[PDB]
């Protein structure tokens, strides 16, 4: 269900990077499988060519941390109005105390040691179940159908 | 713009929020609501230097830099015990145990 | 606006603004039934970084603004995990 349209129609956007991360575009093809495109370091913005009805998300280029872009998951292209180019503000999301956490504990222990952590076996799993475009992908499309 | 602070005094730490315009007595006001007492038994301090009651926050340090929702800045305060105020104590938090060997 | 008192294990008092507090969904349940709180397991270096991720949250969420990472020092992560987990 979630992929581009195949409208040649051209869109240039600015792909504005205004978190602290480093931010790796994702382009959803038509047949709606990521493609890594090259990635923006924090503050910094690039004029793209893309074109309209075509899907982007934006993920930390290092662990896949879900971004923002205007504020919801996924960006598509409109018509450039006044020869103005659209603008896709990426930002941090207000992650769950517990996801931050989390980030913080991946990003300091090596995943065969999450076990060696003294803590509950429900954190070990949560620890293992790191961010996954394909998963939040599949959560988006069955929340578009209902 | 809106400052965050932890207004601390002994054990007790008041997380708040206020304007960069507003004065050093509007604050003293936000804190009687809470521990009911007025401002005229109260001192608020930074580091160590009183805050005058007529300054705005902002003229004392406390901006969108050094006062934020994520790392709020320190407002020490000190109340009146029968026409003599006690020395400033704010009692320090616990200390974090050893990072973890596979942490390190 | 209201406000609630949480005690640390080592003994510090945290006064927040309720809705602040709130934003934990046990917090909710035990200011509902048996305004102060006692966690006789979260000591004041987790608890004292627990309320400003309250703030925090309430602040940012539904801002169209930039958002600032929050931050968390390599020597609280693994307990502010475990009382972020408790919390929810
Ligand atoms: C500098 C920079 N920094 C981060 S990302 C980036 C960038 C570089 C170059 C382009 C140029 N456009 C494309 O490569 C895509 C855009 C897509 O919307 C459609 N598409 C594509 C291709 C093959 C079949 C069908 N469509 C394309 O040509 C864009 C971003
Ligand atoms: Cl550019």
């Amino acid at each position: 269900v979630l992929r581009s349209v195949n409208s040649r129609e051209p869109s240039q956007v600015i792909f504005c990077n205004r978190s602290p991360r480093v931010v790796l575009p994702v382009w959803l093809n038509f047949d709606g499988e990521p493609q890594p495109y090259p990635t923006l370091p924090p503050g910094t913005g690039r004029r793209i060519h893309s074109y309209r009805g075509h899907l982007w998300l934006f993920r930390d280029a290092g662990t896949h941390d879900g971004l923002l872009v205007n504020q919801t998951e996924l960006f598509v292209p409109s018509l450039n109005v006044d020869g103005q180019p659209i603008f896709a503000n990426i930002t941090l999301p207000v992650y769950t105390l517990k996801e931050r956490c989390l980030q913080v504990v991946r990003s300091l222990v090596k995943p065969e040691n999450y076990r060696r952590l003294d803590i509950v076996r429900s954190l070990y799993e949560d620890l293992e179940d790191h961010p996954n475009v394909q998963k939040d992908l599949e959560r988006l499309t069955q929340e578009r159908i209902a | 713009m809106d400052v965050f602070l932890m207004i601390r005094r002994h054990k007790t730490t008041i997380f708040t929020d206020a304007k960069e315009s507003s004065t050093v007595f509007e604050l003293k006001r936000i804190v009687e609501g809470i521990l009911k007492r007025p401002p005229d038994e109260q001192r608020l301090y930074k580091d160590d230097q009183l805050l005058d009651d007529g300054k705005t926050l902002g003229e004392c340090g406390f901006t969108s830099q050094t006062a934020r929702p994520q790392a709020p800045a320190t407002v020490g305060l000190a109340f009146r015990a029968d026409d003599t105020f006690e020395a400033l104590c704010i009692e320090p938090f616990s200390s974090p145990p050893e990072l973890p060997d596979v942490m390190k | 606006m209201m406000y609630v008192k949480l005690i640390s294990s080592d003994g510090h008092e945290f006064i927040v603004k309720r809705e602040h507090a709130l934003t934990s969904g046990t917090i909710k349940a035990m200011l509902s039934g048996p305004n102060e709180v006692n966690f006789r397991e979260i000591p004041s270096h987790v608890l004292s970084k627990v309320c400003m991720y309250f703030t925090y949250k309430v602040r940012y969420t539904n801002s169209s603004t930039e958002i600032p990472e929050f931050p968390i020092a390599p020597e609280i992560a693994l307990e502010l995990l475990m009382a972020a987990n408790f919390l929810d």
